[PDB]
């Protein structure tokens, strides 16, 4: 039968043309190992290995010998903050991050603070947005890393990152940010930024699943403790076959993403405005989740009162979305958003190749679904006879 | 709907009210139109009418009135 | 969400709405809590022979939730106050077919039969 | 010397004319969209070297184009719900 | 200009080509992350790796509950060493392996050693084959694992794998082999050989790169203690994406090669014969490294004594193959080989894809090469001088 | 009802005239091999159900085949050594 | 084993072989250590005025072991004893353009020529 | 190396002496072929000649003057 609409570009995206066409000759002649150093097959396969480290290099201003290829931004974000922790552990035990941060960091920490190391979880504002002075405040004499994402996967909202870079270069601890939804959809500049470390994956950047990297500065050097044994691939970073088709598509990815951002970034603003404002012009009782100020306009994370978000997802059985979504949402709970709003909540996603005629549909049918959800809601309707619903003893 | 569906082509195409796409009317000098839009005219004729139409033809389609003629010539 | 039988109950919706909750032959079981994400509102309405002649639910919930307290309403109809007592969550989940993580779903729909039937009879005491 | 007008009108036609073979919705929707801002993005340049690195660079895109729409028409697969009503 | 033959099959192998058709639709139109539940993309995707974690387990004779996917089997070995030590560190600190293992099991268990965990790195006979009765012996109270490859990558020697499985199961000691080279190669079935934990590759097997599994018995239950943090994917065992596209290829493979084993095993089994016999029958001092009556036919290490191993492969200048290779060679040094005759050693690696015409002009070249060389040699030229190298006074 | 051995003979021509066609000498050589080793290795097999069984997987493997020539003609590369002489 | 610089010395072999060694004329350097994979022997052949007229060179070892062994058996020819005691193995990598990771065998070779060199030196002290 | 090439393929296909690879002889009944054998002969002479055997010429083409006589007649 007929296909859904993908509107859910940030649990994954498809893989843009350029980067299938670059991978194929990857997977059908050029299937050397980069790592073997005595023939062509390897020559050709580690020289199509290097320009993908530049092309990575490029997008975000470092120097290829910085790029360290990886199998994800989960992997990335592993390295970058179980690598620096267990790195500086004889002189530094205290890490910081935010409550809004992806799983992998904050299980990363949590499984630091099994390990005897002390984990500082920053709160956000309702915006979502850190306090720079509270993160100045919570930097301790003891502190080796801190860690915050340059765009959530949740709700959009962009971290103050060259500020936090400021605060963390002036006092002699390694700034790591998630750019996983960020890289090729914002300008990213780890000198200007000030960035230690920072985590890439390529399918959030329609490049392929299974790959993605860490940069890693040299100077001033940054000390990492690799996780992964074995025979020394990656500067002895990362050891393990580099995978050349994947690693191909990553960089790219990159290329692509550093040519075509400003033309994204025009284009989904317009679709996003588009959306948010032709919902809530239609819809009563509809929020947004994080500060539209400093948010990404390709993720729009909205809450429908007195109806629950899988219901009305259930309900638009032709449009591919996602509803307290890790790319009850621990990340609705730390902007404070009450618990009900947040099973409330809806996550719609737009990129490079969605088009005005998906978001109209996609309006269209939130319009409509959302109406017929709240005719079903008792919550609806005991707000309709003019019951205060916080004055009800509920179970 | 004539065949002069052709001229509701050629008004949606260069954004020109129905009204002043009249027979006699160049794409270039009288429409506004320049070399883009008219290879993109071109192929939104031959997609209205299911038509094929190559280099040396699309050459000549510089009016209404040539428009108008070539489909009706190719059935 | 997925399945066919849950969808249904959403897609082709039978006996959403209200009943009088000041009639005397009116159970009204309003269970669950917003916070939870899942309210159920069942309503029966009984006849002078205790038949349950008629049914009505509105749910705040996740599809499973509101196929659940869809069922529980269908299936209510035409038992006594005392055969409905009877219905189980296991029987909705069985004809759902629910999987683990939503079997919580057909146990709050049993828990609205029941508050339903209980505010029923404590209506009939005079 | 070739023309760099003739190149750029018939790379636009021969573009415009293979992306609109893309089976997959949101790869055609993108590539005509694309193609057609790109170029006129580009309609004022007038160094003829830069007009000359864009030109090879369309010209590699358009084998990319072809590669890609043959592809995904031999792995095709549904239309999308908007592709019908 | 024309290409070099590739006959360097255990570095890594090329696609099969219905490998490759299995997994483009997932690189085209089933783009889903297999982890979004909400949605038709998600859910495609899921089943596609639900069938290839089954096409997975059928080969090895698992339950496909028992699989998990990672990215290579270098992460697959890091997860079953490092996480079965830290998961019973608090009663035992003991762990046994080869000296001949690949590096990412060496330098896993060199880490651990820097852990405080105690490993005995067991000695091999001149065969390649470890003694089954030194490795009873070495088994102590608190020995938690014992990993031993199933086939080696260097000199393609077999270690009696169900022999081992027999005395882990009767002393309750975990067992884990480092099954790369030998997955889609000779039979392997985790029950009858009383495997606990294996590794899988599918850059090895005709699969794409960047993808691997490994194999955890769930009765008698093996717990291991998760190395990659995040949100629980693979049943909290590996965080992370499940990259589709890659375990599909990955499962793909699998089944091919479960279909192929017995043909490819009796076509390379010859081919394998005939050079190793052709070369011989030519050249003198020539030496198989590893025993011929434990040994998995594609792979092929000879010495040509007098001669350096470099050189040969440059002069071989086109064929692609390998030299004191991990997929002054260790391996070659655990045999007990002379340091010499290690520098002299050169790996052939035959294939699905190999032909016979292609093993006669590796053979033929080889034989020409070797006898360029020597007659370029200080070494050829003293012996045949009637000169014991043995009684010289180098440097 | 359709003739177990039409078919087979048709496949089994289809599929070597196809796999000739691969533009990769490791992939064309051993899928002529493969192909001629498979259908005589199952000659004597007379269960018509099993049959039908592989004529069905040689079906897929023909689909596949097309297919994967196709893509070594749009990405194909230098013939190898042994291909000279 | 890759750049076209070294393999030359393979692919187009020069100054192979050997020369007598028990001549009052020939220097004869043998350095290395087949333990260590490199081999190097340079002979040099001297006239009645100090001019190195010719060379010969064998090695067990890589690519850029023969290449700069063989470069250093053409480089001595023609040069004076003295001059050919100047010839230093940096001048041989640059000329072959080695890695970092093939320096020693520039190294090795500067080493046999001055063992050819000095060989020949004793020779002539009566 | 006349067209009696074609004897040359017919021998080296069925494994047959030059010297048996008679006009008459039918690949079957005579030189022990089955028709997976046939199929390959048939693509063999295909190949060695540059040229086309639909499956109504294949079909015929059951003996070795039937062979020769058909690549005489294709030029
Ligand atoms: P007409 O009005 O007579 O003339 C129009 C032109 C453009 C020819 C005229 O204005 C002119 O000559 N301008 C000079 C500058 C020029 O030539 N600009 C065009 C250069 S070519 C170009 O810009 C191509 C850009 C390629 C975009 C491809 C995007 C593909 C995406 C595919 C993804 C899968
Ligand atoms: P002829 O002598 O009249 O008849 C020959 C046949 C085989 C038709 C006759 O013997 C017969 O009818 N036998 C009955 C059994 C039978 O039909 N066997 C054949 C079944 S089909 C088969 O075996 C196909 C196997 C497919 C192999 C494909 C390998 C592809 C690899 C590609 C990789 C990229
Ligand atoms: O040129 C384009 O933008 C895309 N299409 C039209 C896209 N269609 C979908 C379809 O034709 O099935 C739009 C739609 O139906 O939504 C051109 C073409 O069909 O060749
Ligand atoms: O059928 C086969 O086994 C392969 N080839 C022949 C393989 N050739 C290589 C070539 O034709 O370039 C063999 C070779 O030259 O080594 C058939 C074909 O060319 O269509
Ligand atoms: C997707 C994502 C990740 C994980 O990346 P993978 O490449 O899937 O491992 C990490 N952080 C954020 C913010 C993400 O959106
Ligand atoms: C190749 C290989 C590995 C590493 O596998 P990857 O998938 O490349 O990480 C591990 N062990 C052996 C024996 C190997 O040959």
């Amino acid at each position: 039968s007929l296909r859904p609409l993908y509107m859910d570009v940030q649990a994954t995206t498809p893989l843009d043309p350029r980067v299938l066409d670059a991978m194929l000759p990857y997977l059908i002649n050029y299937y050397g190992n980069p790592h073997s150093r005595t023939h062509a097959y390897g020559w050709e396969s580690e020289a199509a290995m290097e320009r993908a480290r530049q092309q990575v290099a490029s997008l975000i201003g470092a120097d290829p010998r910085e790029i360290i290829f990886t199998s994800g931004a989960t992997e990335s974000n592993n390295i970058a903050i179980k690598g620096v922790a267990r790195f500086y552990r004889s002189r530094k035990k205290h890490l910081i991050t935010t409550q809004t941060e992806h799983k992998c960091v904050l299980d990363s920490c949590r499984s630091l603070e099994a390990e005897g190391f002390q984990v500082t979880y920053l709160p956000v504002q309702k915006s979502g947005i850190i306090d720079l002075k509270e993160l100045e405040a919570a930097i301790q004499p003891d502190t080796s890393l801190v860690s915050v994402m340059t765009v959530n996967n949740e709700i959009g909202v962009k971290q103050p990152i060259a500020e936090i870079g400021r605060i963390c270069s002036s006092r002699k601890v390694y700034f790591h940010t998630d750019a996983a939804q960020a890289v090729g959809k914002i300008p990213l500049d780890v000198n200007d930024m000030k960035i230690d470390l920072m985590s890439i994956s390529g399918h959030k950047i329609y490049g392929p699943k299974g790959v993605g990297a860490i940069y890693i500065r040299r100077r001033p050097r940054v000390r990492v403790e690799a996780l992964q044994s074995g025979g020394g691939q990656e500067r002895g970073m990362r050891s393990g076959t580099v995978p050349t088709p994947l690693v191909v598509g990553l960089g790219a990815a990159c290329e692509v993403a550093q040519q075509e951002m400003e033309y994204d970034h025009k284009r989904i603003s317009k679709l996003s405005e588009r959306l948010i404002q032709n919902i809530m012009k239609s819809l009563p009782d509809v929020v947004m989740n994080g500060d539209p100020k400093h948010h990404y306009p390709g993720c729009i994370n909205l809450s429908f009162a007195y109806v629950e978000g899988e219901s009305l997802l259930m309900a638009l059985k032709d449009v591919a979305l996602s509803s307290g979504s890790a790319c009850p949402s621990y990340v609705l709970r730390a902007i404070g958003t009450d618990e009900d709003l947040a099973h409330s909540s809806i996550r719609f996603g737009i990129g490079r190749f969605t088009t005005e005629e998906e978001v109209d549909y996609t309006v269209e049918k939130c319009i409509q679904h959302v109406k017929r959800l709240r005719e079903m809601s008792p919550l609806w309707e005991m707000v309709q006879d003019g019951i205060d619903l916080k004055s009800i003893k509920w179970t | 709907t004539i065949e002069e569906r052709v001229k509701k082509i050629i008004g949606e195409q260069l954004g020109v009210k129905q009204e002043e796409v009249t027979n006699n009317a160049s794409f270039v000098e009288d429409l506004g139109a320049d070399s883009l839009d008219t290879v993109e005219l071109v192929m939104a004729l031959e997609e209205e009418f299911d038509t094929e139409i190559p280099d040396e033809e699309a050459e000549k389609i510089t009016t209404v009135q040539a428009a108008i003629d070539y489909i009706n010539g190719h059935q | 969400a997925y399945h066919k039988k849950v969808v249904d109950h959403y897609e082709n919706p039978r006996n959403v709405g209200s009943l009088d909750k000041t009639s005397k032959n009116v159970g009204t079981g309003l269970v669950g809590a917003p916070a939870c994400g899942d309210v159920m509102k069942l309503q029966i309405q009984v006849d002078e022979k205790g038949k349950i002649v008629d049914a009505r639910f509105k749910t705040f919930g996740c599809g499973s939730a509101i196929a659940s307290s869809s069922l529980a309403t269908e299936w209510v109809k035409g038992k006594t106050v005392e055969e409905a007592l009877t219905i189980k969550n296991t029987d909705i989940a069985k004809e759902l077919c629910l999987p683990p993580v939503k079997l919580h779903c057909s146990i709050l729909a049993e828990d609205a039969i029941k508050a339903a039937l209980a505010d029923y009879k404590l209506k009939q005491e005079p | 010397a070739a023309s760099s007008r003739a190149q750029v009108l018939a790379l636009y036609r021969a573009m415009l004319r293979e992306s609109k073979r893309f089976s997959a919705y949101n790869y055609r929707t993108y590539a005509v969209r694309r193609i057609r801002d790109a170029f006129r993005e580009n309609k004022n340049v007038k160094d003829p070297v830069e007009i000359q690195t864009l030109v090879n660079k369309a010209k590699r895109d358009l084998g990319v184009i072809r590669r890609q729409v043959h592809i995904g028409q031999l792995y095709s697969t549904d239309k999308l719900i908007i592709e019908n009503r």
